[PDB]
């Protein structure tokens, strides 16, 4: 109720120049080069146009898309409001590419195999099944990689949020992608946030965020009457910030994939990296952090970056999840995706 | 002269290329070093009897 | 050699001279300051906020300018330091590596290097985890716990085995010879003639040139290491108790005015951290505004120690009863601003 | 040779008038100060 | 958006008027972001560089030189095409128009030349001011680079020649790349100066170096960790030629710099940086051929 | 300006002495910050609202927590400005343990004079540096020792504004402010003069450009303080030193102040401790509490002279009957106390990581430094093969 | 925009308040992008390794790490510039003020380098503070190739340093006209190993099975050495190609791998990407609204985000 | 208290082992204060 | 683990290895996840450390 | 159980050095050839119990 | 914004009782023990 210090916060409890432009412009005439010498429901009607109205008087922070899929792999419902999304584009095919590269021998019949068993379980009809839960993914990766009572933790989740089926023949998948050198990247790039997915049936139509910050959604105590919002790489240990030694400065998210070549049974893992160098340094400090080199065999951790935190405080010790699995929990996340740089 | 523990600093002469000669051309000479192997070859003054 | 002292001082051999150790520690004063009415004029800004768009915020950041002035001619503003609230450094042991850094072609034979190098290498508190890399730190080893404090680093100057037990026994400067700007002439190269002419005497001690003349004179071992010119130990991380007194570069950087010197003194910005588990050389976004009497009188404080387990239990009263010397065997009392003191 | 800024706020009060309308950008060595400002600059204010 | 007002010249024939309107959704790579422009500019006959229309390489050079902008609106006498480069990221989405394949709800189309499908197939001439234009194509990335090494490849067995790289089913069917008849031909004869410059550059990457390294090694932890890790690997590159081919620092190292550039020139060309992406909503979410597509500013 | 005695004979006669000097302005800024949530900008500019009375809560919600954070920083350049003035006032202040030495010497009238003044300073240093809680028991011993902190400084400028720190009329000259610790254990025991509780301070002077300074700033670039005034001073000077002038003018209101007011020889200070006060909860260091860094020494493996190589009295600190005397050998070790009485070592065999590297091996530098301007062999007896 | 402001220290008095001033479009090697950036993190100070200042082919590597930036504007307490790296993200970027006797043209990507000229080093000593401000040079990222290779070679050229004392320049370009001297003055084991490192290392992974059927066509190609104009000039004269020919080998798996097509990925990934792991990649390119198809040595480029 | 008190409010890893080294001092010495300490009475009072 | 120092002297890594290390005697007698006694009533004070 | 640590109490190996270590430790001999004195380092020290 | 609201309401009734005050440094606090007053006649300890 007003202050003593008046200048900061009439700035701060709350354009002339847009009005001193159509005064010199607009305003001006004929010339340039002058010549010379009903109770509620009634109520709650107009409103909305008032809304309408508003928002047709006006007019960045996001980009923001929807999506229909099935419940098959994936599921909104078992997760929340923050979640990472991630698309898994093109299954349609066995693949045929994989008889394509995949040295041989490596028995590229494998992939027709392990997939068409997902299939039976969980056609084509008019909702393709994409969409799997970033956090879904770390399941599958997540025995073969990383650790214990981590990767586990959110993999009961998925199947409990979710069947052990779907689990094991995906996780079946999975063995057989990372075995033919079609690796579960160059599938299964990042989508979004989870905003809110509107499901019907074996159907869900989810929103959710393509960029832009998390924390300004639907909001609220939670999104509706969810947990609430936030950006939490699912690994506790399954996502890792190597600022071994650090300063006080923005510090980039990258996405990155690395590959044992049959060296240890050819695992694959996901991390979900931050770090404050760019993309131009981050190839060498993953050298040194990553030794998936020890094939012989060639190749491995590809790496995209995902956006640009510039809030370095949020990381909490949050167990609660779905099933509980601690989280890493970044705020401040701005989303500039990138693109796919391992090589 | 009295520089490092390990090594003798001296002045000799510039161009003796040791072995040589009988007695130095003795010239203009510059100060050497030279690795003192033991550490009983430390001066008497900084390692007494 | 330093393979054949490596033998001999492992094993237990007296290998012909002895050291001086130089170890700097850190304390947590408390002070009282006396200022004197209109001590300075201190004249206010206006107030000019700024905005910006952010990662879940919008965030207003406030300002103000400010200047002054110390009015007056003469000094104002004393300040005491009247008691120790805690040591700070484990006022301990641990001694340098130098194969923290890169200073010094190695030895020529590849297998002498790799064997002389691991064998101080091995169990080091400050033995390097790894192998240096080209660009980085040295990664000084992170143990579990800790407990007195902060780790004090020690340092060896090489002396003569006949230098009098004497010049300890009192504020002496390390290097062997008085090295300060506070001592200089008035005439040009005062100093840098009065530290390094070893035709000349010494200021502290005339009738002498030096105590050690491996330390004092130029070009002489014990400069070639512990002067920052050379940088025998730049790419350590660690500090250096005696970069601070050969470093004739920085001691006639100085001037010799006492007017400023005492009030310099009262705030002069350390050379180490007392964030770091290790004792750490400064990094340089920060600062410490110490106390630093040394910095100024260009000395060292002698510590109780003696050669004995006896002659030092015998000093626990006053240096009353202390036995001085036995035989071969000396104590040294404590001469230094903490005498009295009881922590 | 470092000359001093050019003064704005003499300028706002001009004593005088400049009677010849020159590029005067090549004649930037007969001043001791010139800013040529295509517009608008910050130091302008 | 930044609209940039491309200026359609004096009077055109009614069936190019209607040529036009059936461009609005297409790629137009504009010189410079200047607010008004000619449509000579933008037109393909400003492309010739060398006194001749550019080849697939000339083109790619282009692509990456000029900036694209997609057309929002074609007026008569005027075309509106908003520059993908300008504003920020993730905004300002203008529709594309899908060409062959699917681009579903992402995967950052690039716009690749023209010829890597039917050729003139899309020159869209205009007659009656005597001009032409050439859209590129909107691939998604893995696809476009993809298809754009799967043809050099296919033009080098066609280079020296006595399992068909074609086929290329990508999403549901099958892709088909070869239109047979003398397209290839014409194909193949516009891909013959990037061929060459693939080839070179490779051939001229494995020799020089195994040259070097012999010239290299002649004066430490070099030696060690080379050979280390290059077990098996890097030894075989060079006795394949020494048993079939021929084997000088100062040559060898001012060669490896002309080889160092020419090679980060072609990396540039090729690697087709994604102009935009896909980011749908209330939408398909699969952009069926010919339809009209969201997208966004930057890959 | 200064005075002059008149002296007689040998000595040079004496002019009289002017000082003139400028000092120049130190800049500093002060810096707070808060923010805005997303939802909460929502609310704020009137977007988010509805037809509902939930939505206007939420509006109440964020208006409210807006000015939570708005009145945090603008109390923020309080706490900045007390904060501020102690990181002034502690960079210039000599220790006290060097000033009583220095101040000795400014009033007294000299290489040697120097030279005697720094061994006053070494010796002073070493003594009185944490005086209490060293000499802290001795109660006429602390007590002149406040009276030494009070009287070794010197009065400033005349500013007949600043008409606080008067107590009952009694004006005020000094702030001894002291840790909450210190402060306590000053106060209970060695001076409980704290005699008045209250007290009477003032406010802000202000300064403005307005007629002639406002132009010539914005057209000279030139400011004077009050040149209104000192131009008509000179301008009057043609119409017809000791400038008795200065400024008396507006006696400003006043109020009382719950202080802590002591007296210190004959002195009203004020003692204190601003801890609870500003530093409290905002978790930031208080300047007093400091730092201090002292490098040690140690001799390892030194030898005794050959005077200081003596029993004590025969026969003590002896081996078992029939074995050898270790204390006869020469040392190689060293026993100290850690921080906190673990009795610690240092062996030789500890140099090994400085002494055993190839550091000691190098000398081009050395070798190639003195060789500079060429010398005289000396007979080459032993330097020549 | 991100800006950052870096903080000039009060005592900076004019001459070098004066000098800074004209500073803007430069470019700010902070250590770190942060918002508030005291003069201390971001000086060539920082820069300094443990007791060692870098070459410079050692600042290339500091530069690699760390986040880069343009000065908008000097102000009499604070330089403030808008780092790249995070993106321009302005409508029209934030201006480059190109610093170099090179210039933008329009599209131009944009990569920065250590200053290498070595008749002109742009350095700011100020007198009032212990520093000196280098400015590193804007270059096009063909010209900034360029430049990296004959760095990591030359080293070479003198690392052995056997054949006579008399090695070919590589110390010289030439950009449109206007020979361009590079400084030739130390090279660091550290600095050079890692560049040699990791280009040797990229170009071994550039071989595959596929590639010996490209080197098969090395007779092809001299064959058009000779009868094509084009194909004439791509082989350079100092070629080794050209010297490499003064096959098959059968060896097929199965033959439905398509080694060809995987060859030339895998040359493009590693071989291609040379320029970038050697040096920072183009964050940058020149775009000018006004329609002013250069930027002048001295100007501003209006600068956009990534090529 | 006294001691852990002079850390937490009041002003990382450092100054926890400053802290717990001497938490264990003045357990050792102010525990049973009085009876210790118990004569001298302005020791009691302090 | 006997590969670091002790927080508590960290010059050396333990006073008695047959005690301080996993698995040892000392840890196998004294360390309750084995409860040789803890069939017994009477008190162990090492099961505490 | 907070500061993992036992404590010594006032004990001796000789009864000589025991002796010794009545009325406190100014003039207790620590030693005597093979012999040690432990003096007390305890909670309970400057009690009277 | 500065919520002052609490809770006042009725002075509670009161009464004097036996107690012992002691002002201890700036403080005044009670000095006490219950041991006769509450825990001596029943077998249970003083905490």
């Amino acid at each position: 109720t007003k202050p003593l210090p008046t200048a900061p916060m009439a700035w701060a409890e709350s354009s002339p120049r847009e009005l001193a432009g159509h005064a010199p412009l607009r305003r001006v005439l004929r010339p340039p080069i002058a010549r010379r010498d009903t109770r509620a429901t009634r109520d709650d009607t107009e409103q909305a146009v008032d809304k309408i109205l508003r928002g047709a008087r006006r007019a960045p922070r996001y980009h923001l898309t929807r999506q229909v899929t099935l419940t098959d792999l994936c599921q909104p419902n078992a997760e929340r409001a923050g979640a990472l999304l991630l698309a898994l584009r093109h299954p349609t095919d066995l693949p045929h590419l994989a008889r394509h590269r995949a040295p041989p021998g490596r028995q590229t019949e494998r992939l027709a195999e392990a997939w068409g068993q997902l299939l039976e379980a969980s056609e084509s009809g008019c909702a393709r099944a994409g969409l799997v839960s970033f956090n879904f993914l770390v399941a599958a990766c997540t025995a073969a990689y990383d650790a214990r009572d981590a990767a586990e933790a959110v993999r009961a989740h998925i199947t409990t949020n979710y069947a052990g089926a779907r689990l094991d023949r995906f996780s079946e998948c999975l063995r057989a992608m990372v075995h033919t050198h079609v690796f579960p990247h160059e599938v299964m790039r990042f989508f979004g946030g989870l905003v809110s997915w509107v499901t019907q049936d074996e159907l869900a139509s989810v929103t959710a965020v393509c960029s832009g910050p998390q924390e300004a959604t639907h909001t609220g105590h939670p999104g509706r009457p969810c947990s609430a919002v936030t950006i939490p790489a699912c690994a506790f240990v399954d996502l890792d910030a190597e600022l071994c030694l650090g300063g006080p400065g923005a510090a980039f998210l990258y996405l990155v994939f690395t590959y044992r070549q049959c060296r240890d049974q050819e695992l694959c893992c996901v991390y979900v990296v931050k770090s404050q160098l760019p993309p131009r340094g981050l190839e060498a400090a993953l050298e040194r952090l990553f030794g998936r080199l020890r094939i012989t065999t060639c190749t491995y951790a590809a790496f995209a970056e995902l956006g640009v935190m510039p809030d370095d405080s949020p990381r909490c010790l949050h167990r609660t999840e779905r099933v509980g699995v601690p989280v890493v929990i970044l705020e401040g996340v701005v989303w500039r995706p990138g693109g796919w740089r391992a090589c | 002269l009295e520089l490092h523990p390990a090594f003798d600093f001296f002045a000799g002469v510039a161009d003796v290329e040791l072995p040589g000669g009988e007695v130095p051309p003795a010239g203009p000479g510059a100060i050497q070093a030279t690795w003192r192997v033991v550490n009983g070859n430390l001066p008497l003054a900084l390692c007494p009897v | 050699s330093p393979v054949a002292l490596y033998h001999q001082l492992k094993t237990g051999l007296h290998p012909g001279f002895g050291f001086t150790v130089v170890r700097q520690d850190r304390f947590v004063t408390e002070n009282v300051l006396f200022s004197e009415r209109a001590s300075e004029a201190y004249f206010l800004g206006q107030l000019q906020v700024a905005r910006h768009e952010t990662g879940g915020g919008v965030n207003f950041t406030l300002t103000q300018p400010r200047g002054n002035v110390d009015l007056g001619v003469g000094y104002t503003a004393v300040a005491a330091t009247a008691t120790v609230r805690n040591p700070v450094t484990d006022m301990g042991n641990l001694p340098q590596n130098f194969y923290l850094g890169r200073g010094a072609p190695p030895l020529l034979d590849n297998a002498a290097a790799v064997y002389l190098r691991n064998a101080v290498v091995a169990g080091n508190r400050l033995g390097p985890a790894q192998p240096l890399p080209v660009f980085g730190c040295a990664q000084v080893p992170r143990r579990a716990g800790m407990d007195h404090g902060q780790d004090a680093v020690c340092e060896f100057i090489a002396t003569p085995v006949a230098t009098d037990i004497n010049y300890f026994r009192r504020p002496c400067n390390p290097r062997g010879r008085a090295a300060g700007g506070v001592y200089a002439g008035d005439k040009e190269g005062d100093v840098i003639a009065l530290m390094y002419d070893h035709g000349q005497s010494d200021p502290a001690r005339p009738f002498a040139a030096t105590a050690n003349p491996w330390a004092s004179q130029r070009f002489s071992y014990g400069d070639l290491l512990y002067n920052g010119a050379y940088h025998l130990n730049g790419a350590s991380p660690v500090l250096s108790p005696c970069f601070k007194f050969f470093t004739a570069a920085d001691i006639t950087a100085k001037h010799r005015c006492l007017e400023r010197l005492i009030v310099e003194t009262g705030s002069a910005v350390s050379t180490a951290t007392a964030a770091s588990d290790v004792q750490f050389k400064r990094p340089p976004g920060c600062r410490e505004l110490v106390e630093d009497p040394c910095g100024l009188f260009q000395e060292a404080y002698p510590i109780t120690c003696a050669s004995d387990p006896a002659l030092l239990r015998s000093a626990r009263d006053g240096e009353a009863h202390a036995r001085e010397t036995h035989f071969t065997q000396y104590l040294i009392y404590d001469a230094s601003p903490l005498k009295g003191l009881s922590l | 040779r470092d000359p001093p800024g050019y003064r704005y706020a003499a300028a706002m009060v001009p004593t005088g008038s400049i009677l010849s309308t020159i590029e005067v950008a090549s004649h930037r060595r007969l001043f001791d100060f010139f800013a040529r400002v295509r517009s608008d600059e910050n130091s302008l204010y | 958006c930044f609209e940039a007002d491309i200026a359609i010249p004096s009077g055109i024939s009614r069936p190019d008027a209607a040529a036009l309107q059936r461009c609005e959704g297409r790629v137009v790579f504009l010189p410079t972001i200047r607010r008004q422009l000619a449509l000579a500019d933008v037109a393909h006959e400003s492309f010739v560089s060398g006194g001749v229309s550019p080849d697939t390489l000339g083109l790619l050079l282009a692509y990456r030189r000029r900036f694209p902008a997609v057309i929002t609106r074609v007026l008569p006498t005027r075309i509106v095409a908003c520059p993908v480069d300008l504003g920020l990221t993730h905004a300002g989405t203008v529709n594309l128009r899908n060409t062959s394949p699917v681009d579903l709800c992402n995967g950052d189309p690039v716009s690749l030349v023209p010829p890597v499908f039917e050729g003139q197939a899309t020159d869209v001439r205009l007659e009656s001011l005597d001009l032409t234009l050439r859209f590129p194509v909107p691939l998604p990335t893995p696809l476009a680079r993809e298809i754009v090494a799967r043809l050099v490849a296919r033009g080098i067995r066609d280079l020296n020649p006595d399992p068909d790289l074609n086929v290329l089913y990508y999403n549901g069917a099958r892709l088909s790349l070869v239109a047979d008849v003398q397209q290839l031909a014409s194909v193949n004869t516009e891909l013959r100066s990037l061929v060459l410059n693939m080839v070179y550059s490779i051939t001229e990457g494995t020799t020089l170096i195994l040259t070097l390294i012999p010239r290299l090694l002649a004066l430490g932890y070099v030696n060690a960790l080379l050979q280390m890790q290059s077990v098996t690997r890097e030894a075989a590159q060079l006795i394949h030629p020494e048993a079939p081919m021929l084997m000088r620092r100062l040559p060898l190292y001012e060669a490896l710099v002309a080889w160092l550039a020419h090679a980060g020139q072609l990396g540039d060309i090729l690697a087709l940086a994604p102009a935009v992406r896909v980011c749908t909503f209330d939408g398909a979410a699969v952009v069926q051929s010919g339809d009209m597509a969201p997208v966004i500013r930057y890959p | 300006h200064q005075p002059l005695i008149a002296r007689d004979g040998p000595h040079p006669v004496e002019q009289p002495v002017h000082n003139y000097m400028t000092k120049v302005i130190d800049r500093r800024a002060l810096n707070a910050a808060f923010s805005l949530a997303t939802e909460a900008i929502a609310l704020l500019t009137g977007e988010a609202l509805d037809g509902t009375g939930i939505s206007l809560h939420r509006q109440l919600r964020a208006i409210q927590q807006l000015a939570r954070n708005v009145q945090a920083v603008l109390g923020a350049f309080e706490r900045g400005t007390a904060d501020q003035m102690l990181h002034v006032l502690l960079e210039k202040a000599p220790p006290l343990a060097l000033l009583l030495p220095m101040q000795r010497y400014l009033d007294n009238g000299t290489r040697v004079a120097r030279a005697t003044l720094v061994a006053e300073l070494k010796r002073s240093f070493c003594d009185t540096s944490f005086f209490l809680g060293k000499a802290g028991h001795r109660r006429e011993a602390i007590e002149a020792w406040l009276v030494d902190l009070t009287t070794a400084t010197q009065p400033s400028v005349a500013v007949p504004r600043l008409t606080h720190a008067d107590t009952r009329g009694r004006p005020v000259d000094g702030v001894l402010v002291t840790t909450a610790a210190i402060k306590q254990r000053l106060l209970q025991s060695f001076l409980k003069v704290e005699d008045t509780e209250a007290d009477v301070p003032v406010t802000y002077g202000e300064m403005v450009l307005n007629g002639a300074n406002l132009v010539t700033a914005l057209v000279m670039g030139k400011a004077v303080r009050s040149l209104d005034d000192v131009g008509r001073h000179l301008l009057d000077m043609q119409e017809e030193n000791r400038e008795t002038l200065d400024e008396l003018e507006s006696a400003p209101q006043t109020t009382r102040v719950r202080a802590d007011l002591v007296a210190i020889g004959d002195r009203l200070v004020f003692l204190e401790a601003l801890e609870k006060r500003i530093y409290a909860a905002t978790n930031v260091p208080y300047p007093l509490v400091g730092a201090m860094d002292l490098t040690f020494v140690l001799p390892l493996g030194l030898f005794n002279p050959a005077m200081e190589r003596f029993a004590a009295h025969a026969g003590d600190l002896v081996p078992a009957p029939g074995h050898p005397e270790p204390r006869a050998f020469p040392p190689r070790q060293l026993f100290f106390w850690g921080k906190d009485h673990q009795v610690l070592r240092l062996s030789m065999e500890n140099a090994v990581g400085t002494v055993c590297h190839p550091s000691l091996m190098n000398i081009d530098a050395a070798v190639g430094g003195v060789n500079h301007d060429p010398v005289e062999a000396a007979n080459p007896y032993g330097a020549y093969v």
